[PDB]
């Protein structure tokens, strides 16, 4: 169960995943035409960079009953919610007792990805990917923050 | 007329782990004495199996 996940970083928060997720050799351009090239995964080459630039990264997180799961919320059979942070499923003394399990998208909206004792399939989770936050209004802000930094 | 009406679940978790290490070193004569020919007796199976017993 490997999920895309298409996101725009900052600077900073673009350098972070890259560290974390290791890059040997690779160029990143952004909203506004700046790039930063990783080489040999350390920053070698950064064009004007300005605040507020946005670089577009695509990360694969991948749900499965043995790895850990950052932020899940789960449901006892006798109807007690639990919320784990950062522990696999099967991590949970009684799995047996368990029901259903949400992951937690920080948009304080769940996803179901484990019930009737089976995790949620592929097609299944994009479903309830998408129907889980149908009505989310982002805030509409725009600004250019940049202009053309030669003198022409 | 006065009614009232209370729930309550609750729901306790518990883990346990012991782990015991000994050790009972016990000294009697008796070792002592069959400690002797433990280092011999490697030499009299070589004496036996591959050397000359006629002078």
């Amino acid at each position: 169960l490997i999920i895309k996940h298409q996101m725009k970083l900052h600077l900073n928060e673009l350098v972070d995943w890259a560290w974390r997720n290791g890059v040997t050799s690779e160029k990143f351009h952004s909203n506004n035409g700046s790039y930063v090239i990783f080489d040999h995964s350390a920053v070698v080459e950064t064009y004007i960079i300005n605040k507020n630039d946005l670089f577009n990264v695509t990360e694969e997180i991948e749900i499965t009953l043995d790895k850990p799961i950052d932020y899940f919320l789960e449901k006892d059979m006798y109807g007690n919610y639990r919320e784990h942070f950062g522990i696999a499923i099967n991590d949970l003394l009684f799995l047996n007792t368990t029901v259903n399990i949400w992951l937690v998208n920080d948009d304080n909206s769940h996803i179901l990805i484990y019930k009737d004792g089976k995790l949620i399939d592929e097609y299944m989770y994009h479903q309830f990917e998408y129907e889980a936050n149908q009505n989310k209004h982002i805030y509409p802000n725009n600004k250019a923050s940049g202009t053309y930094p030669h003198k022409t | 007329l006065r009614n009232g009406e209370s729930d309550t679940k609750r729901n306790t978790q518990s883990q346990n782990e012991m782990n015991r290490t000994g050790l009972t070193k016990q000294y009697l004569i008796d070792n002592l004495q069959k400690l002797y020919s433990m280092r011999d007796t490697i030499f009299k199976t070589y004496d036996k199996e591959c050397f000359l017993h006629i002078w």
